[PDB]
């Protein structure tokens, strides 16, 4: 499986019209989905496809044009505002696994002139630490995702929940463990913390195969104090 | 085969 | 004449002694062919008839999975049919669901469906066009009103008109 996006970086005029491209490889034709991330914000769905009407339409003016043939999704929009500087993401979720949501490598654009709260938006810490990040919704969904995003790339499914109880493996699970203690509370535990856990982490609910609220991240980083050191 | 997994109610 | 395909989900609480008891029949027109029970030792899924014995292992595993996934929806949704219609935790009740297509030798489809029954009374179901909803009270009012925003009428549509017809005609090339 996966999602193509042709062009990490795209440039254009503010005012000018964008279409940002997308190509997926699946055995069956999955559900399509684009999501926008803005500067220091969880990303927020644009739009979404299952089937029916091939050309769906999105928020803040956004348009996508689904092809069988092609295998494509492309997303566009008519006059490109500064405030569209953003970082764009293809997204797709499995016919089998409608709720387990992938995202595509990602397309920064740059146009030159969610009620899911999570505790800690900044942490510092040492190797060995123990870390836990906690979440919470108010939404009475009964999905609930944790993710992980480098920066510079997209985010990266750890762990996620169907109801209190609940957990099912992402893609990279290793060195975490999650609790689903209530419908509303997923807990996001690094018992040992390594120096490759920093990063930015997304928890999201969803109430519909996909269609995910994210909330405003926990930016970690874990140091191993030794390294930044020469040694006399 | 079987429907898709079911919306939530 | 015409033809049709037919899957009852049936889900029932138990009083204090853990899980509900899950069930799933399929019907082929009006006549049994699969069944799927929570309460045998061993649930898996299984042939009510000789001419699905010729299904593959990959078949009846892959199906039985998917069962084992719906006892979770219904644990989940009885759960919050509990919050809607204000009843105690201590009662028992009963979740229908219902899904699958008509056709009548035009290889096409007639008519799809999606709809769910509580305690014996209709809840909500999907509409001839595949695109509305019929709710009957006020909690089913809740769930028409996000599945309209959701499009999960589009969700259901992708399997109907495709996969629906698709493997009915592959069990009806049977018998």
């Amino acid at each position: 499986q996966s999602v193509t996006q042709p062009d990490a970086r795209v440039t254009v005029s503010e005012g000018a019209s964008l279409q940002l491209r997308c190509k997926y490889s699946y055995s069956a034709t999955p559900y399509l989905f684009w999501y926008v991330q803005y500067p220091r914000q969880g990303p927020q769905m644009l739009l979404k496809y299952y089937s029916g009407d091939p050309v769906v339409q999105g928020v803040n003016g956004f348009e996508a044009e689904f092809s069988k043939s092609d295998s494509s999704f492309h997303l566009r929009k008519a006059s490109v505002h500064r405030s569209d500087s953003a970082v764009y993401f293809c997204a797709v979720s499995a016919k089998g696994t409608g709720s387990k949501l992938s995202f595509g490598k990602g397309a920064k654009l740059t146009v030159s002139p969610a009620a899911v709260t999570q505790s800690p938006r900044n942490k510092v810490t040492v190797t060995g630490e123990n870390v836990t990040l906690s979440c919470r919704q108010t939404n009475s969904h009964n999905y609930m995702y944790w993710y992980r995003q480098d920066t510079g790339h997209e985010l990266r499914l750890i762990y996620y929940s169907y109801g209190a109880g609940n957990l099912q493996i992402g893609d990279v699970p290793d060195g975490y463990k999650a609790t689903r203690t209530t419908q509303e509370d997923f807990f996001l535990t690094l018992e040992s913390a390594s120096p490759s856990q920093t990063s930015l982490y997304f928890c999201a609910s969803s109430d519909a195969p996909g269609q995910l609220y994210f909330g405003e991240g926990s930016k970690l980083t874990v140091l191993e104090l030794e390294h930044h050191h020469h040694h006399h | 085969q079987l429907s898709p997994f079911p919306f939530d109610l | 004449g015409p033809h049709s395909m037919r899957y009852y989900e049936t889900a029932t609480s138990r009083r204090g002694l853990g899980e509900p008891r899950y069930t799933s029949v399929g019907y082929v027109d009006d006549k049994e062919f699969v069944r799927f029970d929570s309460d045998a030792e061993n649930p898996r899924y299984e042939p009510q008839v000789p001419w699905m014995e010729q299904e593959g292992p990959e078949y009846w595993e892959r199906i039985t999975q998917v069962a084992k996934g719906q006892e979770q929806w219904f644990r989940v949704n009885l759960r919050t049919l509990l919050g809607y219609y204000n009843q105690s935790a201590g009662g028992t009740h009963t979740l229908q669901r219902m899904y699958g297509c008509d056709v009548g030798s035009d290889g096409r489809l007639l008519r799809g469906y999606e709809q769910f029954a509580y305690d014996g009374c209709d809840y909500i179901a999907l509409n001839e066009d595949l695109r509305t909803w019929t709710a009957a009270d006020m909690a089913a009012q809740i769930t028409r009103r996000k599945w309209e925003q959701a499009g999960a009428a589009e969700y259901y549509r992708a399997y109907l008109e495709g996969e629906c017809v698709e493997w009915l005609h592959r069990y009806l090339k049977n018998g």
